[PDB]
């Protein structure tokens, strides 16, 4: 998944 | 005997990025779950780490070359080095006098027994303290401190990375900048670069010890519920 | 014209369970992320709901017959009714004078514009307020209040439940207790039971509106990272 | 999954 990390990486 | 224009720009970008992502006043800490002194300190430290991860992510996206990597490699590097960058940046708050992290008055001064109330033992807490002391003794310039963080994050030897050839390429460029900066801008630093590379190997072992202590925490649902979504995602193994 | 011994014991268990899981002083709220007045109030309310879910779970395990259900049905009932029990129990803190939830001084007094800073709009916030007012006007006894919570949780009409026959059996026993208690122990309550059943149907619509507002929140990672592990698990759809 | 809920239900 890694939804937050994908989001935080702009 | 002189820094290039490109090496200066790389230094300028990292110092600005660190200044944009580290608050020496620690004024956001009132927004964390308050500390309490059965894993009493865990909610505060979890909020502390979750906050620092957002700052490391901000810092990482300003390392030159990082944004050109695939989102996968960026995640792979972030997940493996997140705790190591946190231990590196925490040195700015570590005080040699009281051997603790002094981020405030009574509340945000983090000594050894406080980390104990977060699932860690006094014994395994030992190399963290020794690492911070030895790192504090190097008296690194901000450029050296910020260059060491970027070199750590850009290690090609992380579980998950794919284009390790180009991550290694980016890391060696940063290692060249650090060597040149120490050589021409740090008097009496004839052995400093070697000592900084030694601290990197120390972080690997501290990282592995945290990895195992965290698997205990994340396997007990009554403790893992105290974590934050970002912590569970960064320190989880669901790649 | 007289309560049975079994109906009394069921009332005794629920009142004790509620007293064991509801603090009228609201002194644990200093342990939440502090309120701030871009979804400014979300971290505090998330900690508030996550805390209340643990209390609802504690209350549920003391409802007679609940622990005999399978762990699946218990989860199924908990996930579907969690927000409804929270809205029911919050009425104890709702004040008619200021139309808010007064759990403290300036910090823990929750008015309409505070829930707005948590992803909800003023328009959709309307039936919640009207529900709380009408529920407050019933002037329920603790027994009636605690019996209504247990009846709500034991609804066989939840997505997920399997042995709906026996959950319906448990709920009707509780409905019998409420009818008998109102009839013989509440003067001037000739229509109270009917009005309480009406509030249950209102909770269904409030539940559906929260379900949709939550899907927005949980689909935006920068907002869902503000939630807690328990909230994401209870309000998630990964059954 | 529902690890927390399973744990909280004793
Ligand atoms: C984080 C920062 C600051 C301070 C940083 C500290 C002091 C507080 C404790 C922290 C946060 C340590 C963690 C905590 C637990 C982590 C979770 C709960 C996820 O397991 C322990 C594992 C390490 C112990 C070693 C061992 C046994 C070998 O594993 C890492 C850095 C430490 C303050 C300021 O300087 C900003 C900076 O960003
Ligand atoms: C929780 C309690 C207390 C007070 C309870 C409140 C007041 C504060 C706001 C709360 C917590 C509402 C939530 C909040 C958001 C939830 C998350 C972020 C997960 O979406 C809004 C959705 C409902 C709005 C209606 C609508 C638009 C139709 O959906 C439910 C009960 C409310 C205080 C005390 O009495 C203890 C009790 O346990």
């Amino acid at each position: 998944r890694h939804k937050i990390l994908h989001r935080l990486l702009q | 005997h002189m820094l290039s224009d490109e090496q200066m720009q790389i230094i300028n970008s990292l110092v600005e990025a660190h200044h944009k992502t580290y608050d020496d006043s620690y004024s956001d800490f009132v927004r964390f779950r308050p500390p309490v002194r059965r894993l009493s300190m865990l909610p505060h430290l979890a909020d502390l780490v979750s906050y620092s991860i957002q700052k490391v992510i901000g810092f990482a996206k300003m390392i030159p070359g990082f944004r050109d990597l695939t989102a996968e490699d960026q995640i792979a590097l972030l997940k493996s080095s997140a705790i190591e960058i946190i231990m590196l940046r925490s040195n700015q708050s570590f005080s040699l006098e009281d051997m603790s992290w002094s981020c405030g008055g009574p509340d945000f001064k983090y000594c050894i027994n406080d980390v104990t109330k977060a699932g860690h033992t006094l014994e395994l807490l030992e190399p963290l303290v020794k690492f911070q002391v030895g790192l504090k003794k190097l008296k690194l310039h901000e450029e050296e401190h910020v260059l060491l963080m970027a070199i750590c994050l850009l290690s090609p030897d992380r579980p998950g990375v794919q284009d390790h050839v180009r991550i290694e390429a980016l890391q060696d460029r940063l290692c060249d900048v650090l060597q040149a900066y120490i050589r021409i801008q740090h008097p009496g630093g004839r052995l400093l670069y070697a000592k900084m590379i030694q601290k990197l190997a120390d972080l690997r072992s501290l990282n592995e010890e945290h990895s195992k202590q965290y698997r205990s925490l994340s396997f007990q649902p009554e403790h893992s519920m105290q974590l934050t979504p970002l912590v569970l995602e960064v320190f989880g193994s669901e790649v």
